[PDB]
């Protein structure tokens, strides 16, 4: 029946809110960090994308698994 | 002066007592401020 | 007894004989034209009310857009002005203005989708016109390692106008449903100023739509 | 039947929910602190690596649980 | 109908959710403190590691209970 | 059927989440107070210890009832 | 290390009954409560001793504990620091005694007749903390004492704290009175859940691998019991002060 669709719904829904707000926390932290001191902006640039990449690596685990459920 | 009194009272951690609050050990170099009259005829003040 | 219904229609298909959304749009346009006629012919050097609407709406919006984006607010002034003086007026006409979908023998999805299509055409025309290849910038370029989602960002921008249309249709339709529910049970709005809250929500939604259009234009700028 | 599919979906989603906000706070704190002052960049980077390792540990625990339930 | 599958999935996910959100705030606070002053150094490292091990214990419970159902 | 197993999973996971997140804020406040007025080191040690002791008190309540469902 | 055997089984119950019911209905909790009271009386007698200002001698420990409790109560408030001090000291070292004796050898197996039959082998330990009746009685007594203290100090204040808190429009009363009423039941349930949970843990967790699993569990349980006794003792004074305030 539609339990596979329930599985896709859970996969896309759960595991997305976590990284979804984690990204926001990352960028907000970087933003006030550079606002207080813009001379460290290069290091902030290096740290931002790697943190975003890791949280998005969790999100893509959430997404590609749902695609596997879809087959 | 009482602002300094209160601030010194609050700040007790040696680690956080940086800047002019570091009672650095093993004294090597010391600076002194001497203030003198611009011109003479001041008496014995400059001698003192 | 709840009797609300969806007024979904096809803009591409010919107008229906009833044409509730078209009728509401015509009424809103007639009211706006009446106000413009009252403020234009009877216009003085320092008019009160007649010129007050202009000064506090058109000039205020122009100043806000210039503050947000100067020298681009001028270019897309017509788009933001068209978003303004409309939608909010249609909702005010649709806020139980003596009819309330009763005595019949913005909420339209097609209209909202067309408005968002106009917004996206504004993007494709003006945004990145100063660059041409701006739409390709930060999207699978040599630095695509840090900009892999850049094309995803463009898709979100493509989905941003669709969400704007959804927000135009949504809330506006909600207000209608809430008014219908209050009529079915606990009429005369509600203990709280339901009607006033709906009117304020519609005005805020129209202002937010205009500001969202201006902000999307600015984002397309850089 | 489908119970395993939704089980895998729940496992991946609820194993991704935590580490997401985890790494988010990790990076926000790290970027804020390194914005406070340089010269501790190496130490904050080491603590950052410890944090990402500890979060991705639970991430991979959930992922491998779902993977094993896949067979 | 495969209730043990969803049971194991739920156990793992809802056991692994906690430590990420914990460790985030945990090391964020310590790294902000050390950025303020590096004197505490190891002393704060020690304060941090045991606190993280405490949530690692709950992660162990989450994994082990699922393992019992899994075998 | 495995509905009791699902009950054990829900109990253990949803009882691990609370203490798991809580102790993070606990020791984060602790290390923050270390970074600001570490004169209270003894006091913060005692107070964080009792606070966690409450947290795994809740956790062990969850674990023991989860075992009871499994019993 | 290995725990090859010893994991016979696990069994728990809400409470345990005792003998002596013919002359007067006695539960195992009453036996535990009597033992705790006797131990407290013996400690007080030994603590009193010659009482000629003798330093140390194992009486200074009790004196220091009492002084610390008095200092805590004084810091909490001073209107009834003297009169109510014995009331709080009654809970102190009595709830502590109830928390103690749970880690005694065979605390959960004391008075079992015997896994062969178990016909009438009711465990006659039934830790007084691990009994709903004792906690309910203690909480009811504490609530009655707080209400009486509030009535005596400010009889109008106790009523005006709710009825006249805000006469116009709504008032803090009712909600405040309901919260205070739940506070006695809350305190009773707190003691009910505590100690009982520790015993359930010491049974179930030690039932599997009873080697260094029950050790940290019992340490945490003892710390939790002491914390709960102190919390109840301080919360009685806090409720009394809130009523006075």
């Amino acid at each position: 029946e539609g339990l596979n669709l329930v599985a896709t719904a859970l996969a896309v829904g759960l595991g997305a809110i976590g990284p979804g707000v984690g990204i926001g926390i990352i960028v907000s932290g970087a933003v006030q960090a550079i606002g207080r001191n813009p001379e460290i902006e290069n290091r902030v640039v290096t740290y931002m994308f790697i943190g975003i990449a890791f949280t998005e690596a969790l999100a893509i685990f959430g997404l590609v698994i749902a695609f596997l459920i879809g087959f | 002066r009482e602002v300094m009194a209160n601030l010194t009272a609050r700040v007790v951690g040696a680690a956080r007592r940086g800047t002019l609050l570091e009672k650095r050990e093993t004294v090597k170099s010391v600076a002194l401020l001497v203030v003198t009259p611009d011109r003479g005829l001041c008496g014995s003040l400059v001698a003192n | 007894h709840v009797e609300v219904a969806a007024e979904v229609i096809f803009d591409g298909i010919p107008g229906f004989p009833i044409t509730n959304s078209f009728v509401v749009a015509i009424i809103i346009d007639i009211f706006v034209i009446a106000l413009a006629v009252a403020a234009t012919r009877n216009l003085q050097m320092v008019p009160r009310g007649l010129q007050n609407v202009m000064e506090f709406i058109l000039e205020s919006l122009y100043n806000l857009f210039r503050n947000i984006n100067a020298k681009y607010v001028a270019t897309a002034f017509p788009l933001v002005a068209t978003i303004f003086l409309f939608v909010l007026f249609g909702n005010w006409f649709g806020l139980l203005p003596g009819v309330g979908s009763i005595g019949v023998c913005a909420a339209d999805l097609n209209f909202t989708f067309a408005i968002a299509v106009i917004s996206f055409v504004f993007i494709e025309y003006w945004g990145f016109r100063a660059l041409g290849p701006g739409y390709l910038k930060k999207f699978f370029n040599t630095n695509g390692i840090m900009s892999f989602v850049g094309i995803i960002e463009f898709i979100s921008e493509l989905v941003k106008p669709f969400a704007l249309a959804f927000r135009l249709f949504g809330n506006i339709f909600a207000g209608e449903v809430l008014l219908v529910v209050m009529a079915f049970l606990v009429p005369l709005l509600l203990p709280l100023p339901f009607y006033g809250f709906e009117v304020f929500v519609g005005f805020i939604q129209a202002l937010i739509f205009a500001l969202l259009t201006y902000a999307f234009l600015n984002i397309a700028v850089t």
